[PDB]
RNA sequence: AAGCGUGUUACCUAUACUCUACCGUCAGGGUUGAUAUGAUGCCCUGACGAGUAGGCAGGCGUGGAGGUCAGUGACGAAGCCUAGACCGUAAGGUCGGGUCGAACGGCCUCUAGUGCAGAUCUUGGUGGUAGUAGCAAAUAUUCAAAUGAGAACUUUGAAG
RNA sequence: ACUAAUCGAACCAUCUAGUAGCUGGUUCCUGCCGAAGUUUCCCUCAGGAUAGCAGAAGCUCGUAUCAGUUUUAUGAGGUA
RNA sequence: GACGUAAGUCAAGGAUGCUGGCAUAAUGGUUAUAUGCCGCCCGUCUUGAAACACGGACCAAGGAGUCUAACGUCUAUGCGAGUGUUUGGGUGUAAAACCCAUACGCGUAAUGAAAGUGAACGUAGGUUGGGGCCUCGCAAGAGGUGCACAAUCGACCGAU
RNA sequence: AAAUAUUGGCGAGAGACCGAUAGCGAACAAGUACAGUGAUGGAAAGAUGAAAAGAACUUUGAAAAGAGAGUGAAAAAGUACGUGAAAUUGUUGAAAGGGAAGGGCAUUUGAUCAGACAUGGUGUUUUGUAUUUCACUGGCCAGCAUCAGUUUUGGUGGCA
């Protein structure tokens, strides 16, 4: 509210907290980003390091639905599994009857490895992996199948 | 007319009472403010101290993490104290029975929890069952965690993140960082 | 509400005072003091009256009867401060004045109801001052031009300096 | 009446003025810190107005009592009143200054009938 | 010497030092098995208190909103004046008196076009200056009658 | 020079509340703390950024990994 | 604590006892004046203002760090590996309130310029300090466990 | 076609908006008076009273107008009209006054103002039993004695 800022505070103090000499003006600094190579130089290579200058390729016409690829370790692997149902699958691991976790359609495209996953047999779906998701699920007895 | 070699009238500078309104909360400082007082046992002067941290200092405690304070030897029976919240984890799998007290269970904490064969109660349960902190362990959520710290104490050459809303190429990534333009750092 | 309440009333009781560790020692008078000495009066009715001092009351006062018959002044009682004790003394192992104490100059008792708004002498008081001063005047006589002394009052000359003055 | 207290040492009785106040008409007599860089008045130079304090502070024991030693108490009608039944000690009675006078005599007489002490009786009358 | 050089003591006084009281801040504490209006309260101890720019905290006030006091008021609300009174260190609050005529308060919160001595501030108004400067170029007016309450200024006449 | 009392670029309205590192002003109280005018860089010297000095929020602990200090011992200096 | 065999008493963790007058303008308050001493005219620029520095004849009213998009730190609250109802829909006493789905936003993974790759040897590692707890210990103290954290050496991921 | 925009026009409904220097420039005969050759610029000005019931009539004055009377709840509502602040001004009163005045500390002098306790009050025979027909104390101001804390000024004794 109004009522709580410094300004309400700050009536009868005649430089309302801007200094007598310092003379709070309107721009003494610059406007935006100036001076960033000038005047505030300083600040701008310590602060803020690699703001200025080219850095790899240009990406013409760029699409994020082309790198939509978030990725699932597999310690939350066990979440994609309703919770109703993890216990009976997380308890009696079966080799014959392994849960089928579609990570796909619920939106995550690619397995990684955070991994401890316990060792019963489960099922992925995923568009991609990674070298060590997978020694993780076949060291759990799973496999890793491919879909698109 | 003396000298004074320090700052006089200088305030603690810590927190002696919760700031935040919340009534509750200071029927558990009024509870632990007459234990700590009337009681000769550190556990209650350090629990009363950890009642008024602000939120950021009162991280949250996974059920993982009070697994892995009851991995500890000498602390399989041992009550576990968290002042704060305790939120679950879908890391672990297997949680050992223990009782927990806490000021905020999530509701994901409690059903892993007492579905566990576990049980969850408060500081105030807490002051029942254990007055002078008998068997009992404190936890503390990890603090340089968060990810306003990761900016903290910013400079040339310090591993420091920069504080920026979109991170990628064409972001920080020029003269000053890379040494093929401009320096490195 | 004109203006709502206050919640913390203080405490309406009444607490009571704490045990005081004061006595009331008897007064010790001044060397300058002896019974049947001669003082001067220095504030009242009768400033500059030379009198005789009689007895020491508990009341801290001093029982005085410059002889009514000499100075106008009765037997009565006089603050010890007020009063200057001059080297002169007359001897006073003749005279009962043992009769005489703090209930004996009660003056009355007065209440409101009795309020003198608009504004007599006991024939006691009278014979007392007899009898006491029969005692004095036989033996004020002795010596020599005492009696004038005691009559005259007593005031500062100009010139002379009370403090290099020995009375 | 009330209770004993300490003696009343208000420590400053002198109204504080703000500086100039009848110097000119515009200022107005309500106190003003004088925040200038060069006043007399806040550098606290000798021989000058002296500014409110701490140190004035009244006597915690004695701080809002009257000199008849109540605090004062804004009653409006018969309800308030009755609040103050067996705390007539401390507090005294004040009727507010808009109560009507056919609802002051109602009050006076309840007030008078409950030995509470009102610190305005003489307002508001007819004769 | 009431000058100079020197020395002896006596003495005078800072918001300095000591002690005491009071205030505020800070710190360290005490205070719940029928004991206290039931805890940011109460109480104890100690040390401190200068201050611009500046920071922060606690408060007073103004316009309006939600709630409450079954609040105040035509037997007199608000407003205004008050070398009348009280309270608060203070911002201010409250009362008493007069004018006055129709609405307005206290408390818990909410909100903002929220507090003025300044900006050669704006608008309006009023002053000292001050019954003052000024109403002094164009040669010039005078008498009488009439009207009229009133005639240097109007007529009319006579003159110039 | 003159161009409607306006002229080394008229006047009117708008963009426009143009821009200002410059001048003036910046409205209640109390309480506590309380400075700086120096480093470095800047077409920089009436200004900024950065370090420093200050406040606040605190946090971890409980007499120390301390100190505008001395002693002891051991170095260093090239001023008087 | 003292004096007292003791009972008690006391100058021993802060004043009592007696007495007198008055009970009101007497004390005191406010205000005016006088007297002693002191006090330069305020605001601002300034190293420096009473300035022969500038603004201010006076009075009333108006009058200046606001709002917003996006954020940073801090804090409070809700939920918490999730979180966000209010683009929209259903509803309604109708701009309120209530309810709701999918998405989407931020977070959960980083790194590289990119192609791409993508985080446990170990009890998620070791060492040192580490509140607290636990065992013994009357008590210090000795051990065991030691979260947060601080430093460091590691280990894994990306890049060279 | 719809979903969309709409500070213009018409109608409608609302507001945590403004309240006569505010809000449209314009609450009122406002884009009016007025200024400018012109383009254009562009104000100020709301409120008697319920009702004009808007002061008939008498008297002074030439008349305005005054004094009355009167209406009116009010004329401290008379169209120069709700309340009517300050600057500023007059009258009366109070005070002061040798080239300023004003303010602070302190007190006199004058003017002026709140208060006790004048309490059921430690009770006392009521005229066919709730008036205690004399009360306890604090309200102000002091004095004395014994003490305590701080201190000051001395007289003495003993000892080294």
């Amino acid at each position: 509210p109004s009522r709580f800022t410094k300004t309400r505070k700050h009536r009868g103090h005649v430089s309302a907290g801007k200094g007598r000499i310092g003379k709070h003006r309107k721009h003494p600094g610059g406007r935006g980003m100036a001076g960033g190579q000038h005047h505030h130089r300083i600040n701008m290579d310590k602060y803020h390091p690699g703001y200025f200058g080219k850095v790899g390729m240009r990406y013409f016409h760029k699409q994020q639905a082309h790198f939509w690829k978030p990725v699932l370790n597999l310690d939350k692997l066990w979440t994609l599994i309703p919770e109703d149902k993890r216990d009976q699958y997380l308890k009696s691991a079966s080799k014959e009857t392994a849960p089928v976790i579609d990570t796909l359609a619920a939106g995550y495209g690619k397995i990684l490895g955070k991994g401890r996953i316990p060792n019963v047999p489960v099922i992925v779906k995923a568009r991609f992996v990674s070298k060590l998701a997978e020694e993780k699920i076949r060291a759990a007895g799973g496999v890793v199948e491919l879909i698109a | 007319g003396i000298d004074h070699t320090s700052k006089q009238h200088k305030r603690s500078g810590h927190r002696t009472a919760p700031k935040s309104d919340n009534v509750y909360l200071k029927l558990l400082v009024k509870l632990y403010t007459f234990l700590a007082r009337r009681t000769d046992a550190p556990f209650n002067k350090v629990v009363l101290k950890a009642l008024f941290l602000s939120k950021i200092n009162r991280p949250p405690v996974s059920v993982s993490r009070i697994a892995r304070a009851l991995k500890q030897e000498g602390a399989a029976n041992k009550t576990v104290v968290v002042v704060g919240t305790v939120t679950d984890d879908a890391r672990i799998f297997e949680f050992p029975k223990t009782t927990v007290a806490a000021l905020r269970f999530t509701a994901g904490a409690r059903a892993k929890i007492v579905k566990a064969g576990g049980e969850c109660i408060t500081l105030d349960q807490l002051a029942v069952r254990a007055p002078k902190g008998q068997n009992t362990l404190i936890l503390r959520g990890p603090r340089n965690s968060r990810e306003a710290v990761r900016h903290f104490g910013m400079g040339p050459h310090k591993g420091k993140a920069p504080r920026i809303l979109s991170t990628g190429r064409k972001f920080e990534r020029a003269r000053g960082r890379r040494r093929s333009k401009g320096f490195k750092v | 509400s004109a203006q709502k309440a206050p919640k913390w009333y203080p405490s309406e009781d009444v607490a009571a005072l704490k045990k005081t560790r004061k006595a009331a020692r008897p007064q010790k008078l001044r060397a300058s003091l002896v019974p049947g000495t001669v003082l001067i009066l220095l504030a009242g009715r009768f400033r500059g009256k030379r009198v005789v001092y009689l007895k020491h009351l508990e009341d801290n006062t001093l029982l005085i009867s410059g002889p009514f018959k000499v100075n106008g002044v009765p037997l009565r009682r006089v603050n010890a401060r007020y009063v200057i004790a001059t080297s002169t003394k007359v001897s006073v192992e003749g005279v009962n004045v043992e009769k005489f104490n703090v209930e004996y100059f009660a003056k009355e008792k007065l209440t409101k109801k009795e309020k003198k708004e608009a504004k007599e002498i006991k024939a006691e008081r009278v014979e007392d001052q007899k009898v006491v001063d029969k005692a004095l005047i036989a033996e004020i006589k002795k010596t020599p031009l005492l009696k004038q002394y005691l009559s005259a009052s007593f005031s500062l000359k100009n010139g002379d300096k009370p403090h290099m003055l020995k009375f | 009446a009330s209770l004993p207290h300490p003696k009343i040492v208000k420590k400053h009785t002198k109204k504080f003025k703000r500086h100039h106040s009848d110097r000119y008409h515009r200022v107005a007599e309500n106190w003003r810190k004088q925040k200038g860089i060069d006043s007399v008045v806040r550098r606290r130079f000798r021989g000058n107005i002296s500014q409110p304090k701490i140190g004035y502070g009244s006597n915690k024991k004695t701080k809002f009592l009257s000199p008849s030693g109540h605090k004062t108490f804004l009653v409006a009608n018969v309800k308030d009143l009755e609040t103050l039944t067996m705390h007539t000690k401390t507090y005294a009675a004040e009727i507010a200054h808009n109560i009507s006078a056919k609802n002051r005599v109602v009050i006076l007489a309840r007030a008078k009938a409950l030995g509470i002490k009102v610190t305005n009786p003489k307002g508001r009358l007819a004769l």
